[PDB]
RNA sequence: GGCUACGUAGCUCAGUUGGUUAGAGCACAUCACUCAUAAUGAUGGGGUCACAGGUUCGAAUCCCGUCGUAGCCACCA
RNA sequence: GUAAGAGGAGGUAUAGGGAGCGACGCUUGCCCGGUGCCGGAAGGUCAAGGGGAGGGGUGCAAGCCCCGAACCGAAGCCCCGG
RNA sequence: CCGGGUGGGGGGGAGGCGCCGGUGAAAUACCACCCUGGCGCGGCUGGGGGCCUAACCCUCGGAUGGGGGGACAGCGCUUGGC
RNA sequence: AGAGCGCAAGGGUAGAAGGGGGCCUGACUGCGAGGCCUGCAAGCCGAGCAGGGGCGAAAGCCGGGCCUAGUGAACCGGUGGU
């Protein structure tokens, strides 16, 4: 449910794309998890938009 | 009805003002969707203006009266006498 | 009698019509400082942004490519080690946490402060009521929360500059100092220029360069086409 | 969804562009006055100004963030 | 009646139309909270409209097309009471 | 805000004032803009009232006109409601 | 092994799935051998492969949760990119 809702993180470094859920209620101030772009190797990632 | 100038008759049914509803886009659209269908019909007026010998009426658009009194204008050229209503209004043009 | 004798000259001389830009504003503004001393070209900058929108009333941090010369002394609070920074740069007494009473005991003589951001924690508690409120204490870009804030401490003495937006956006820019022709004034304030299209708000309408008037302080200063 | 008004003492209600010193009647309280209840007067307990945030040296007095309450338009593959 | 016009009525508020009960005698009580209906020169939301801050495509440009803020635009519903 | 400020007319005259000091959030001549509320106008844009008649509507023994209403009404188009 | 293993119960488990700490982020990317299941459609399982990443002295585990419930084909359109 919306309060966990449903948000994407992406790389810094220009766009790219990995899809995940959050949880507001929880203590979820801000996201920057570490992933893996499309493009090249494990990089960065920062959570943005609905 | 029936301009006494340049025809402009009655329009019909898919004359319009159709309520439709349409379509544009303010979300998945406007409304998205939408439609129906209508009706609708010129305008019509009265000149009764003087000219030459006598009175005459006219039945005149709703923007064609200048050329009732360019009617007048061309009218003046010729000779109007006569006790002839609608006769010498017809004359005219 | 109303503003003055001298103002009703430099009342002939403004014509309140005008633009003159930073070229003629320059030069005929150069002028218009027949008063005292270095009066501050004032560039007096109104926009729009809502007198608080919570953060959009700049901050502008700046030393305009040449100098005011004046002071500020910074004094600074630079707990031991950092004191020996300031000991090379512009800051009497740096006293690390113990000439704080030489601000909150009642001692002024300075400006700024820099200090750290250590001593900001305590040295912003304590002095919370009349530095910060009135303008001195942190306000973390200031030039007044670190150690490279030291370089600012070079940076300021060079010329700190505040922009904030108080109910008009209103900005003073401080040069002119009436003995800096043409030149210093050309390049002081296109500089400001400069930075007041550095510090934009994040989606404020409006006319962001409107009210200009780069008076020095006593007299004219009708706008320079706020833009040129 | 969009825009409007509002939500403060157990009860109901003002103080609203500051800056002071947050109320009013009911009610609870130990008294006071009546020979006698009630009428009314006094002192206390109960605000945590819809919640936080930000503007201010200093907001219940302002902008901002969430909800509940309502109102009209208006959306729903 | 799309309409011209028609009746109403060449009648005029003791008259013309709509609804309830039904001679006559007694008599007709409480509720404006929901709703219908009367009224009301503050106001809340909204139409096209007026307007033009601001944006973009394009031509070297002059230019043209499109997007559109602030704020002013009724009936109405909310509103206030009968 | 009942305390002074703001403005003008004048007498009269060579004399009158601003910082720090002091107080508080702030220091108060002068200069720059802006806000608060206000007042006068200028660009745009509306609400409401009176009058005239010539549009248009009516009416009086043929009326070319006299008399009433009148920019509403009537009508065409478009706007939203019910 | 009657404890617990989020929630219903079944099945299962202390040679761990339970409970404590450390680094982290494999709710990984491009593919998927071959099987469950079966009217279609949808659902179920996963070796290995290659890119790089985390922990491990290592041998090695990692394509979310001990599993079975927590779900909606398509048509339409929003939004960022190619």
């Amino acid at each position: 449910v919306r309060i966990k809702l449903l948000l994407e993180c992406t790389e810094c470094k220009r766009r790219n794309y990995a899809t995940e859920k959050n949880k507001r209620n929880t203590p979820n101030k801000l996201e920057l998890r570490k992933y893996c772009p499309w493009c090249r190797k494990h990089t960065v990632h920062r959570e943005v938009k609905i | 009805k029936v301009c006494e100038i340049s025809g402009k008759r009655p329009i019909v049914a898919n004359s319009i003002q159709r309520r439709g509803k349409a379509k544009r886009e303010g979300g998945v659209g406007k409304k998205t969707t939408g439609i129906s269908k209508r009706r609708q019909y010129p305008n019509l007026q009265k000149v009764r203006v003087r000219v030459a010998g006598q009175e005459i009426t006219f039945r005149v658009a709703a923007s064609h009266i200048p050329k009732v009194y360019e009617l007048v204008e061309r009218a003046k050229g010729l000779k109007l006498e006569g006790l002839s209503p609608k006769e010498i209004k017809k004359e005219l043009l | 009698p109303k503003h003055g004798k001298r103002y009703r000259a430099l009342l002939e001389k403004v014509d309140p019509n005008k633009v003159y830009t930073i070229d003629e504003a320059a030069r005929l503004v150069k002028e218009l400082a027949t008063a005292k001393f270095d009066e501050t070209v004032e560039v007096h900058a109104k926009l729009g942004i809502d007198p608080r929108r919570s953060d959009q009333n700049v901050r502008g941090t700046v030393s305009l490519p040449h100098g005011l010369g004046k002071q500020v002394r910074v004094l600074a609070i630079a707990k031991g080690e950092k004191i020996k920074e300031a000991e090379e740069a512009g800051a009497d007494y740096v006293g690390g946490e113990e000439i704080i009473q030489k601000i909150l005991d009642g001692w002024m003589d300075f400006d700024a402060v820099v200090a750290t951001p250590d001593v900001m924690g305590a040295v912003g508690s304590k002095l919370g009521r009349i530095l910060g409120p009135r303008g001195l204490l942190p306000n973390p870009k200031a030039g007044t929360v670190g150690f490279n804030i030291g370089e600012i401490i070079r940076e300021i003495k060079a010329g700190r500059i505040e922009f904030r937006n108080d109910k008009t956006g209103a900005i003073h820019a401080p040069v002119g100092k009436a003995s800096f022709p043409p030149e210093k004034l050309a390049d002081n304030i296109r500089a400001f220029i400069r930075a007041l299209e550095a510090h934009k708000p994040e989606g404020a309408k409006g006319t962001f360069l409107r009210s200009v008037y780069v008076t020095t302080t006593m007299g004219p200063s009708v706008r320079i086409n706020p833009h040129s």
